């Protein structure tokens, strides 16, 4: 009890598990953009991309809100992770 | 009287020399002062919400307006006394805080197009505006021009925003292809039911968001915020965000947004996840600027949302200004000066600043804690408004995701004042010069409106339901 | 001097009587009252004051030294004009009926007597075209409202000014 | 509106996928403030309103003001560095 | 005559892609900005086609005739470095090309519509196939052309404009000697 | 003595209950159009330009 | 003299003028932890001379 | 009360002087005169205050 559930489960469900999770996601985040040279380039890049990826989410918006779900968890899954 | 120092300010500059910058500062700042002491009461034209329209309905002025015109005012007050007031009068501060000849009027100029993107009644006006904000920014970004991180900023300043500006102008000219007008007045909940105008006027808030950077358009504008001297950063970070969220505020053209709602989720993952292994202080006070425009985007998916949002810019405003000012403060007592635009870089060389100057500490754990949301201070009641109003709407997941996105960012809001609390080895024992009575002033009123504002909450609200019901 | 377009009649702007919803410059400045002399002439020597002040409580070079006549007379040319623009717009709210008026009023009661007397029009002829005197009162209406940003004052001769 | 919203969509392209020098870049901005114009400029005389034509004139203001002071940015850029890379920024 | 006098706006519209593809192949860019000129002179052709031939006069007055010309002189003043387009560099952004391509064009004649159906949206892009009627009245006696009417309003309904207006150009001028002059 | 002032309070409160429902209510009700936009030009009806003026083209 | 740690107690570099070396410029890393500064005195020493 | 309110706005300018003294590394009492200073100020802006609040409620009763 006092190891593999108070300081096992309870800590990955807990500050140990949040610390490692958070770790993976800030990296991944910030390096969205990391090998790039020109800041330029990629960011126009970026904005293109939004733009696109927008319309064509909230086409599947009107289409059906269901079926955009597992595109969003996807999207942050790319994002985060 | 703004226009009337951009001119005077023009040819009394154009006469001057070098030499007498700090003093035309000075000047400029007194100027501002009076106006905001003189010209106060005007006020009470706006009692029980009148609302007037001015220039040939190009312009709109109401109390909400005359107060963002105020907050703006002050904030210039604070910002210029920055460049007009030496911190030590030794030769390293000559050489890390000197103003250019030609800043003061690039700041008033920049506040101008601000005051007139909020006032802003047709979308002529908004554009002329938005362009003299943004063109008056690449110009304040580029001043200082021997630094290369700043030219290279200036650049991609000014690339990305006229991709934006674009945006807008196209959004603006769809509106005018489908009404045959150029005001927003001209829609009423019997045009909105009527027509589709969703994508036109959610592409003009888009324009508009991205300017101030919210995700996942957010690394550009952050990128500019690092690499500028760290006098312009305070400036440049701030009031674009205040202009173009007032307006969107008062427009009131994105009730429950669906591409709104997931734009702020995001924002708000991204501002605090993604602050989470900076250091770099300007970096780190990027990110949460960012967390902080999410939180006032939500107020853009509901009606009523005056109180909230003019309270949430207040505040958010003071304890920007005051972190800025206490980074400021603390290059005096740090090891290793990066360079002379931005004297300190890392979060780490504010390690042990408790054993130089115990107060600047207190200073700062004030504000941390402000910015995580503790009560009585300023930041709780803030966040407080914004949850009453989210939750009042409907908007529950959101509201989870808030709370989520606050406890994360409290993390790296803790890395200050974490490393400004421990111990090093080498700590101060006497010094000959003192800094500046009138900076340490006006950070500690900072410090004081953060602590104790919360003693008129209830005061603030009886003079609001009479000024905006 | 016929109106081209409806406008409200003596419509509350505070808690005290309309005089004039858009009045001429030359009315603003001649119904100031000697307070409205005292803001020009406290925001006149305050800006100078202050200058100086503030160069007593942190000198630009270290050593304190009384700012030069050309700050001087540049911080007295800007005080003022915000004093001007002070006493302007307190004139003007009480035209509006935000402060209190009734010295003005009355002022305003036996001047217009005096005109009809006359055979003259109440707000004066303009040398403008009536279209033109209804977009110079679009354009000056309420325009004290923007007094941080911009100057701008009802020169135009033309009849919206909101009464009977 | 045809023309100019071909104009836009392929200069914004040719901006985006700019690969090649810092002058295309600046030469997509123009152009596609041009497209927005034509289109606004066809609207105008569809509706025959002058408020339409009476922005387009702005337009045009604006995007001078804009291209001197991008150039001017692009100059001081310059002189720190004597040379634009083809990531020139 | 009818035949290419009735397509001038659709040679003009072609012409305006065949130009804008030149102007981002280009190999030397002082090459790209003279294909910029040439696109202006297409777009004050369409101008006067639609019957703007004023602003046909203008467009050639300011913007080859100012901002083309201070992109030359940039150019010439400054040294440029460019890359040629190639497969290496340039086939990695085909895909994305060709779905932004599609996406944005047809999202750009959508925004236009008011009907329900996106389908019906980017359908009404596609609907004149009907000629307007042109009709005469009496009732202007005045010779009041476009430029007359632009200084009406501009100078009247919108002072305030033109002054704002003002204060850009003014920093214009301020801003490019701020950055570009070396004081003392 | 101590049931009078606790009542007291409890009459504060419900009146400060009271006037929090009637702010809330009032905010949102709509108001006039010269309250709302334009106290002197009170008239939301245009004219539009008055060069050519046609005989015919005003419409109730 | 104990290694920073950052806000997730991640290692944190310790920056003085020895990041301001010849190799450690043009160093592929993300803007937010690139240490090299162009902007140096130390790199920036006879610039435009 | 508004001699109540003037105490704690003047206490309100007290402390800003204290702390901007004690951030300058300075005594508690190193300039005096600015404590007065300071609370005269601070005791201004809540005087406006107060004023503002008490005709706001003004209003609202003559609405009645
Ligand atoms: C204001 C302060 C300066 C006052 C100067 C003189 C005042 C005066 O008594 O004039 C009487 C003068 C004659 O009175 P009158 O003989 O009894 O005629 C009775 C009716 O006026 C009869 O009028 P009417 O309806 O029959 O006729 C139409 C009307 C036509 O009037 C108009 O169309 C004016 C409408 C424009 C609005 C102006 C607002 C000010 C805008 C300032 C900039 C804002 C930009 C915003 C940017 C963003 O009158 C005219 O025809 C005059 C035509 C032009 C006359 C010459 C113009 C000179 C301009 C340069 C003046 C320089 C003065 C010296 C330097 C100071 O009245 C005028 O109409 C003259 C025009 C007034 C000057 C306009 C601009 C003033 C200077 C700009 C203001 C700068 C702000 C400074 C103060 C800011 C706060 C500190
Ligand atoms: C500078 C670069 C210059 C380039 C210019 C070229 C670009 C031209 C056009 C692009 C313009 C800019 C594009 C911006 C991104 C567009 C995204 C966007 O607007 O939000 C959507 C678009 O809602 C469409 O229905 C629109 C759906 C999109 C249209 C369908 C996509 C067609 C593509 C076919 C493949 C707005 O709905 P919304 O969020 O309010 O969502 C809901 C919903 O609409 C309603 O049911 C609710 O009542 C409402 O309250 C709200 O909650
Ligand atoms: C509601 C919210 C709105 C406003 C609330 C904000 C602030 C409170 C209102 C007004 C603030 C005005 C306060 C004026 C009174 C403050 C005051 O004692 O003088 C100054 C600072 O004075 C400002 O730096 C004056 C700066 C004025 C700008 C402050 C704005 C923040 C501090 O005295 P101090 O003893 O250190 O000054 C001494 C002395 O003056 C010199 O002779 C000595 O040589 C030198 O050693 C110096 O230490
Ligand atoms: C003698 C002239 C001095 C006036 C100079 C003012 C400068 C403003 C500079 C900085 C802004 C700081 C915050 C402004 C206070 C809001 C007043 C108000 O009550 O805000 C209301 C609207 O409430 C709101 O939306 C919410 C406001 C959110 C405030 C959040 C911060 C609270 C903590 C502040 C504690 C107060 C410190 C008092 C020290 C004893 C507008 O009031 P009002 O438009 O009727 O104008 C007031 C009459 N006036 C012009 C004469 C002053
Ligand atoms: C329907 C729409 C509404 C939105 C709902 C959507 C839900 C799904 C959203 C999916 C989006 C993807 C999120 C991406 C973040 C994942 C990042 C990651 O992969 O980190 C996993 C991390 C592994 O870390 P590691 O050190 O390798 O393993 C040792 C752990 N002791 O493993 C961990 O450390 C995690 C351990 C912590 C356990 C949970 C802690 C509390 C929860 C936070
Ligand atoms: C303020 C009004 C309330 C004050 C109540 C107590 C008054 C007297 C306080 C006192 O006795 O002094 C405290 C302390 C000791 O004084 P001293 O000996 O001079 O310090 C050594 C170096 N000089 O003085 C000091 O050492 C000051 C050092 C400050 C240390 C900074 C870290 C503490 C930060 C406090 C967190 C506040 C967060 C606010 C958020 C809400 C809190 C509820
Ligand atoms: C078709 C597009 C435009 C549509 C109509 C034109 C609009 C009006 C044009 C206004 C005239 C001024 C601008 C003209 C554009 C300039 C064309 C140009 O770019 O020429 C330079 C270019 C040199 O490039 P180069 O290195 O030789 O390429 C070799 C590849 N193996 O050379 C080339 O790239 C190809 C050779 C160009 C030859 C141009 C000949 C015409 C010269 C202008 C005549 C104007 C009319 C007279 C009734
Ligand atoms: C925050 C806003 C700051 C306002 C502080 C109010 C003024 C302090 C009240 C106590 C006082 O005035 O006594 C004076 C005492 C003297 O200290 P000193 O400046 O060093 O002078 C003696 C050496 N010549 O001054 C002091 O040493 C007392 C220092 C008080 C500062 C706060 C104490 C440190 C933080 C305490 C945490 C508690 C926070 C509040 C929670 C309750
Ligand atoms: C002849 C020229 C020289 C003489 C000048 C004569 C001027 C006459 C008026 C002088 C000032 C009197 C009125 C203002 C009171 C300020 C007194 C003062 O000096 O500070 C008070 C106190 C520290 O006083 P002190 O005993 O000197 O301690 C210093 C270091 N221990 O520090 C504190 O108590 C700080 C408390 C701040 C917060 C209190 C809020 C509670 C309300
Ligand atoms: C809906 C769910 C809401 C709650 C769950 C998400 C909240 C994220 C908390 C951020 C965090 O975990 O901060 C981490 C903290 C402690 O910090 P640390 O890990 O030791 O290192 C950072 C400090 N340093 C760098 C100085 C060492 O631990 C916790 O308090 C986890 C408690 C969550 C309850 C399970």
């Amino acid at each position: 009890i006092a190891h593999h559930v108070d300081k096992g489960s309870l800590y990955r469900l807990g500050p140990v598990g949040i610390n490692r999770l958070l770790n993976k996601a800030s990296y991944n985040v910030i390096n969205l953009s990391s090998n790039t040279r020109s800041s330029l380039s990629m960011n126009s890049m970026l904005i293109l991309i939004t733009i696109v990826s927008l319309l064509l989410l909230v086409l599947v918006m009107n289409v059906n809100f269901i079926i955009v779900i597992p595109v969003l968890i996807s999207i942050l899954y790319i994002l985060f992770s | 009287m703004l226009i009337l120092a951009i001119i005077s300010l023009i040819t009394f500059v154009s006469m001057s020399k070098l030499s007498d910058n700090r003093a035309i500062i000075r000047l400029i700042n007194i100027y501002l002062i009076l106006v905001l002491v003189l010209d106060s009461f005007l006020y009470l034209l706006f009692l029980n919400n009148q609302t007037y329209t001015v220039m040939g309905e190009l312009l709109i002025f109401n109390s909400f307006t005359f107060y963002i015109d105020m907050l703006i005012y002050f904030i210039m007050i604070v910002i210029s006394s920055l460049y007009g007031y030496n911190l030590y009068n030794n030769n390293l501060y000559k050489t890390l805080f000197e103003p250019k000849k030609e800043l003061i009027i690039l700041f008033l100029i920049n506040i101008l197009g601000a005051l007139l993107i909020v006032h802003s009644n047709d979308f002529i006006t908004l554009f002329v505006a938005i362009e003299l904000q943004s063109y008056s920014i690449y110009l304040i970004t580029a001043i200082y021009n021997s630094s290369y991180k700043a030219s290279k900023a200036s650049m991609l300043y000014f690339f990305m925003g006229g991709i934006l500006s674009i945006l807008i102008a196209y959004s603006i000219n769809t509106y005018y292809s489908v009404l045959n007008s150029y005001t927003l007045h001209s829609l009423d909940s019997l045009i909105i039911n009527t027509l589709d105008l969703n994508l036109i006027l959610i592409a003009l808030s888009l324009g508009l968001l991205f300017k101030i950077g919210i995700a996942p358009l957010h690394k550009w504008l952050i990128s500019i915020y690092e690499n500028t001297p760290i006098l312009i950063t305070i400036y440049i970070s701030l009031i674009p965000k205040i202009s173009i969220l007032s307006y969107l505020v008062l427009s009131n053209i994105s009730i429950n947004s669906l591409v709104i709602s997931i734009l702020a989720i995001l924002t708000l993952l991204v501002g605090s996840v993604g602050g989470l292994l900076q250091i770099k202080i300007k970096r780190l006070l990027a990110f949460s600027g960012l967390t902080n425009a999410g939180y006032m985007m939500l107020l853009l998916l509901l009606n009523n949302n005056e109180f909230s949002y003019l309270y949430y810019i207040t505040q958010y405003s003071i304890s920007h200004l005051a972190i800025f000012m206490i980074i400021i403060f603390s290059i005096y007592y740090i090891n290793y000066i990066n360079n002379q635009y931005n004297p300190i870089i890392y979060v780490n060389q504010l390690k042990g600043l408790i054993h130089d100057n115990a107060y600047l500490v207190l200073s700062m754990a004030i504000v941390v804690f402000s910015f995580i949301g503790i009560p009585p201070l300023l930041g709780f009641f803030g966040k407080l408004n914004i949850l009453m109003s989210i939750l009042n709407n409907g908007y529950y997941f959101i509201s989870i995701v808030l709370i989520v996105a606050s406890l994360i960012s409290a993390l790296y809001y803790l890395y200050l004042l974490n490393v400004s609390i421990q111990d090093k080895n080498n700590i101060l024992i006497n010094s000959n010069e003192t800094v500046s009575s009138v900076l340490s002033y006006i950070l500690s009123s900072l410090i004081i409106l953060i602590t104790f504002g919360f003693i008129y909450n209830s005061l603030i609200i009886d003079i609001f339901n009479v000024y905006f019901n | 001097s016929t109106p081209l377009v409806k406008t409200s009649v003596n419509y509350s702007y505070g808690d005290y009587p309309l005089i004039d919803a858009d009045p001429h410059f030359k009315r603003v400045v001649g119904y100031m009252r000697p307070s409205d002399y005292g803001v020009i002439g406290l925001a006149t020597a305050a800006l100078p004051a202050g200058i100086c002040f503030a160069e007593w409580l942190d000198p630009v070079k270290g050593k304190f030294a009384r700012p030069s006549v050309k700050f001087l007379r540049v911080a007295t040319m800007l005080g003022f004009a915000v004093g001007f623009g002070a006493a302007y717009a307190r004139s003007s709210l009480r035209f509006f009926g935000v402060t209190e008026n009734a010295r003005e009023y009355k002022k305003d009661e036996a001047q217009m007597a005096a005109r009809k007397a006359a055979g003259l029009e109440p707000y004066g002829t303009s040398s403008l075209t009536p279209e033109l005197q209804e977009i110079a009162a679009k354009n000056s209406a309420h325009s004290i409202a923007g007094l941080f940003i911009f100057p701008w004052f009802n020169f135009v001769n033309h009849p919206y000014h909101g009464r009977e | 509106m045809f023309i100019g919203t071909i104009i836009l969509v392929l200069s914004f392209l040719g901006f985006v996928f700019n690969r090649r020098n810092i002058i295309l870049a600046f030469i997509c901005l123009e152009t596609m403030l041009l497209g927005i114009n034509l289109i606004l400029l066809r609207n105008s005389v569809l509706f025959d309103d002058i408020s339409g034509s009476l922005f387009a004139i702005v337009i045009i203001i604006l995007a001078g003001v804009e291209s001197a002071i991008g150039l001017s940015l692009l100059v001081s850029y310059y002189r720190l560095r004597g040379v634009i890379n083809s990531y020139g920024i | 005559m009818m035949y290419l006098t009735y397509y001038f706006i659709e040679i003009t519209i072609f012409l305006a892609i065949l130009c804008t593809i030149f102007i981002i192949s280009a190999k030397n860019p002082m090459v790209s900005i003279l294909y910029m000129i040439a696109l202006f002179v297409i777009a004050a052709m369409y101008l006067y086609l639609i019957g703007l031939g004023i602003f046909s006069l203008l467009y050639i007055m300011i913007y080859i005739g100012a901002i083309a010309v201070l992109f030359l002189f940039i150019i010439t003043l400054l040294d440029i470095n460019s890359t040629e387009l190639s497969v290496k560099s340039n086939i990695r952004d085909l895909p994305l090309v060709l779905i932004s391509l599609i996406v944005l064009t047809i999202s750009g004649l959508m925004i236009y519509s008011n009907d329900s159906i996106l389908i019906n949206k980017l359908l009404e892009a596609f609907g004149n196939d009907y000629n307007t009627i042109i009709t005469q009245d009496w009732f202007n006696i005045e010779n009041t052309t476009l430029l007359t009417t632009i200084g009406n309003v501009l100078l009247t309904n919108n002072a305030f404009i033109l002054l704002v207006l003002a204060i850009v150009l003014l920093l214009g001028i301020i801003g490019p000697i701020s950055i570009t002059m070396k004081h003392k | 003595d101590i049931l009078n002032e606790e009542a007291k309070i409890v009459q504060a409160l419900n009146n400060q209950r009271e006037l929090t429902i009637k702010m809330h209510e009032l905010k949102r009700e709509e108001k006039d159009y010269a309250h709302s936009y334009s106290p002197l030009f009170s008239d939301p009806v245009p004219q539009g330009g008055s060069i050519g003026k046609a005989p015919g083209s005003s419409r109730e | 003299d104990p290694i920073p740690s950052g806000a997730l107690g991640q290692k944190v570099p310790h920056v003085d003028e020895s990041h301001q070396d010849l190799l450690f410029r043009t160093s592929h890393m993300v803007e937010d932890l690139e240490t090299y500064d162009e902007d140096s005195p130390i790199n920036t020493s006879d610039a435009n001379t | 009360a508004l001699f109540t309110s003037l105490v704690g706005a003047s206490g309100l300018g007290f402390a800003t002087k204290f702390l901007s003294n004690k951030i300058r590394l300075k005594p508690a009492g190193y300039y005096p005169l600015g404590y007065v200073f300071s609370g005269v100020a601070w005791a201004g802006l809540g005087l406006v205050l107060h004023n503002v609040h008490q005709h706001s409620l003004e209003v609202l009763e003559k609405k009645k």
